[PDB]
Order: C-alpha cells, then sequence, then structure tokens
C-alpha cells in the first residue's frame, strides 16, 4: 500500500 | 517548448497525484477513531471490518475500474468521473462530521426507528450514510489508483524512455512524500483540533485536484481506448468452461504467488485497522506543554514513521543489501524473500499477540482515562512504543515481499500483460482484505466466539483480541509453510 511507489516503480524502470 | 509543455503536463498530473494519495491516506487514517467518536459510535470490530471492507473495495475495484477505463468508457474521462464521485464521498463525510449536517442529512432517530436505549441505535440510523459514502469513495480512489499511472505513463513516454524513469521517479518521491505531509497534518488536525476540519480539509484537497485535472484535459494528450484485454482473458476463460499460450502461462505463474500473499495483505490491513485501535487502546503520551485535554500521539503518526522508515531503507536496502546479498552464504531469490517477508511478518503477528496478551493483563489490575479524540478509551499503563518493533518489522516485510512478488511477477510473464497481472496484484490485496474482514466477523459472532462479551464498543479491555491476532499468525504461518513445501518440489 504505501510502497505503491516503487510498484508503479518496478513497472517503468524496467 | 516541448520540455516545458510535457513538464507543466506530468506536474498537474503529479499535483492529482499526490492530493488524492492524501486525501486517501488522510481519510483512511482516522476513520476507526471518528467511528466511535460521532454520536453513530459502531462497536469495535464494526469500525475495523468497515475499515477493511473499505480498503478491500478500493483494491478489488481497482482491476474492474481499469477494465471499465480501457473499455468502452474514455480514460480521461473515467479519470474526470472518479474524482467527481471522490469529491461527492469527501463532501459527504464531513456533513457526518458536522453536528447540524449530521443530523440533517442522516435522519433523527424518531423516524428511522432508533428509539431502543442505547448507542446501537443511532448505529443502525446512520449506517447506511456512512456506508454510501464509503463505497463511493473506495470506487473513485479505485478508479483514480488504476488509471492515473498508465495515464502520465503515456503522458511522459511519447518522448523517450529516460524521461519516463524520471518522470516516475518524481511520481514515487510525490506518492511518499503526499503520504507523509497529509498523515502527518491531516491526523494531527483530526485528533487534536477538530474532526468537522479534519475531513473538510480532505474535501478541499480532492477539489483542487479535480479542478486541476480538468483545467489540464484542455492541455493534456488523450489516448483512445486499447481494448482492455482483460475482457480478452474472461472470454477464454469462459470459453474454456496467440493469446492461448501466453493468457495460461502467465495465470498459472502468478495465481500461486498472490494466492500465498492473500493472508499477507490480510495481516498488513489487518495491522492498520487493529494496531490504530490497540493504540487507541494503549497508552498515548502527552503534548500537553501549551495544550488542554492533551493533543494525542497520532496511530497514523506512527503509521508515519513506518512509512518514514521504508523510505530510508528502499534506496540503501537495494545499494546495501545486493552486492552483499550476491556474495553470501544465504543467497537470496524472489521466493526466499517472500518467504523472508512472511516470517517477518508472523514474527510481527506473534508480537502483536504477546502485546495484547501482556496488555490484558494489566488492564486486569488497574485502568486510566486518555481521552482520545472526543471519546474516552479505558487503557493501561502501557506506553504504545511496543508497537513500534512488531510496526518495523511489519514494514521490512512490505518492501521484502511485496518488492520480491512484483519482481517474479513481471519477470514471470509478457510484456503487454504486465496491466493484467498488476490488477490480479490488486483484486487479490482486495481479496486478502476481504478474507480479514471475513474472519474478523467469524471470530466475533457468538456462534463459537473468541472475543464479544456484548460490548465490543469500547469495553474490548476485557475482549481476547490476542486470540484472533494468534490466529492470523498461524494462518501466516501455515501459508509460510506451504511456500516452503511448494518451493522444495519447484
Amino acid at each position: 500500500m504505501l510502497s505503491e511507489g516503487y510498484l508503479s516503480g518496478l513497472e517503468y524502470w524496467n | 517548448g516541448a520540455f516545458a509543455g510535457r513538464r507543466a503536463a506530468c506536474g498537474a498530473v503529479l499535483l492529482t497525484e499526490l492530493l488524492e494519495r492524501a486525501a486517501f491516506y488522510g481519510i483512511t487514517s482516522n476513520l476507526v477513531l471518528f467511528l466511535n467518536g460521532a454520536p453513530f459510535c459502531w462497536e469495535g470490530a464494526q469500525a475495523s471490518e468497515a475499515l477493511l471492507l473499505f480498503m478491500g473495495l478500493t483494491y478489488l475495484g481497482s482491476p474492474f475500474g481499469g477494465w471499465l477505463a480501457d473499455a468502452r468508457l474514455g480514460r480521461a474521462r473515467a479519470i474526470l468521473l472518479s474524482l467527481a464521485l471522490y469529491l461527492l464521498g469527501m463532501l459527504a463525510f464531513p456533513l457526518l462530521a458536522a453536528p447540524a449536517t449530521r443530523a440533517a442529512l442522516c435522519g433523527s432517530a424518531r423516524l428511522l426507528n432508533c428509539t431502543a436505549p442505547g448507542p446501537d441505535a443511532a448505529a443502525r440510523c446512520c449506517s447506511p450514510a456512512t456506508f454510501a459514502g464509503l463505497v463511493l469513495v473506495g470506487l473513485g480512489v479505485a478508479t483514480v489508483k488504476a488509471n492515473i499511472t498508465p495515464f502520465g505513463a503515456d503522458q511522459v513516454k511519447d518522448r523517450g524512455p529516460e524521461a519516463t524513469r524520471r518522470f516516475f521517479n518524481w511520481f514515487y518521491w510525490s506518492i511518499n512524500l503526499g503520504a507523509i505531509l497529509s498523515l502527518g497534518g491531516i491526523a494531527y488536525i483530526q485528533q487534536n483540533v477538530s474532526f468537522v476540519t479534519g475531513y473538510a480539509i480532505p474535501t478541499v484537497c480532492v477539489g483542487l485536484a479535480f479542478v486541476v485535472f480538468l483545467c489540464g484535459q484542455s492541455v493534456f494528450i488523450t489516448k483512445p481506448p486499447d481494448g482492455s484485454a482483460f475482457t480478452d482473458m474472461f472470454k477464454i476463460l469462459t470459453y474454456s468452461c496467440e493469446e492461448k499460450v501466453e493468457d495460461v502461462k502467465a495465470l498459472v505463474k502468478i495465481v500461486p504467488v498472490f494466492l500465498a500473499l492473500i493472508p499477507y495483505w490480510t495481516v498488513y490491513f489487518q495491522m492498520q485497522t487493529t494496531y490504530v485501535l490497540q493504540s487507541l487502546h494503549l497508552r498515548i503520551p502527552e503534548i500537553s506543554n501549551i495544550t488542554t485535554t492533551p493533543h494525542t500521539l497520532p496511530a497514523a503518526w506512527l503509521t508515519m514513521f513506518d512509512a518514514v522508515l521504508i523510505l530510508l531503507l528502499i534506496p540503501l536496502k537495494d545499494k546495501l543489501v545486493d552486492p552483499i546479498l550476491r556474495r553470501h552464504g544465504l543467497l537470496p531469490s524472489s521466493l526466499k524473500r517472500i518467504a523472508v517477508g512472511m516470517f517477518f511478518v508472523m514474527c510481527s503477528a506473534f508480537a502483536a499477540g504477546i502485546l495484547e496478551s501482556k496488555r490484558l493483563n494489566l488492564v486486569k489490575e488497574k485502568t486510566i482515562n486518555q481521552t482520545i479524540g472526543n471519546v474516552v478509551y479505558h487503557a493501561a499503563d502501557l506506553s504504545l512504543w511496543w508497537q513500534v518493533p512488531q510496526y518495523l518489522l511489519i514494514g521490512i516485510s512490505e518492501i521484502f515481499a511485496s518488492i520480491a512478488g512484483l519482481e517474479f511477477a513481471y519477470s514471470a510473464a509478457p510484456k503487454s500483460m504486465q496491466s493484467a497481472i498488476m490488477g490480479l496484484f490488486f483484486f487479490f490485496s482486495g481479496v486478502g482484505s476481504f478474507v480479514g474482514s471475513g474472519l474478523l466477523a467469524l471470530v466475533s459472532i457468538k456462534a463459537i466466539g473468541w472475543m464479544s462479551s456484548h460490548t465490543d464498543f469500547g469495553n474490548i479491555n476485557g475482549c481476547y483480541l490476542n486470540y484472533y491476532f494468534f490466529l492470523l499468525a498461524a494462518i501466516q504461518g501455515a501459508t509460510l509453510l506451504l511456500f516452503l513445501i511448494i518451493s522444495v518440489k519447484y
């Protein structure tokens, strides 16, 4: 929940 | 030219994201406190499962909201309608918060058959209004969460990939900063100044987000719908009863780990709600230096402590763990990191269980009266600083488990199905929240019963919540052991 940050992130860093 | 234009566009998107995250973390923080503070005060675990179902509804509507968006309706118009319903709900809530509008909108107790002596009658009266507000807010934030990331994504992607990387670094930073600022300011206002203004500030926040996203639409870069291949997977699934093989591989690879993570998100949202409740029933310090009726240290401030540790760890976590865990006798894998996170959250749940047992043993002797919010809460002489260990464990487990799960899901799925696996992730998180609420309903009901006491509104100091915490810890440990066994045979 609080990490939706790094999660969209994985997405595009990808 | 192009720099300035795309920069203004992504900045508008960033402002909308920050404001929506702020409103969300504001309303979700002190919801449990206000649900028992207002005259429609529910019964403890009742407000707990209310917040649990709110979060579960959000995370369940997220994938369906994304489907509806990439469906017949337009993405930008979808975000517009989502923000409209979000503003509607965040305006309905202060109406419940303000005495005059509270009495007006909800309805007098003499018309809805609320003449029974007790606080349960006002709850029966004002339940539908609050539930409608909650469902509207949940659907709105679900669609917004599902839509806003791909929106700015395609808004920035057109130029170059490094632009997307910079924009989404800014996105992560703005999300975390909005979370921290919202938690701090809004929770302080709610808990120590006024519930009315405490909810009204999220309202003007959502209003600003809506108006800036409306005036941004003129200078935005719209995108027609693509097809929302969730319809394709649904068609395949219902007809079975080159997308075929990709679909089957994606599902067979994604569903087991997320099924294992369902109890983890259960215990995560349970952390949130029931630890807010436990801190309400624990000892709270005093900031009464220049204050009468001391301002209480917010459980949302404790959650801010958690989130700021997340922020301080994640980059440092990468930088230190990766090079050392490369050459380590404890080599990490995605599944092994998920297992480590599950073990950490099991330890945190065990610590919470022991803490609740000690709290009961202490309150069995004496009791103090700290007036958190506008209603008194019977507590024992045990400071809430003992919740910091379990909060830290749950935070580090959050990092480990969630990041490892997302890495495995993305590395074990095709490129196009990234939105599908994200939707399924949020869906299974909502499923976890629903399972948690259901488990709470089951442990609370008198059928077998572990903590009823006929009074759960403020008399939970005699209720056995530590038994439910230990039951959740045991379920988490069983899922961890099953994941370990599947790890052997794979």
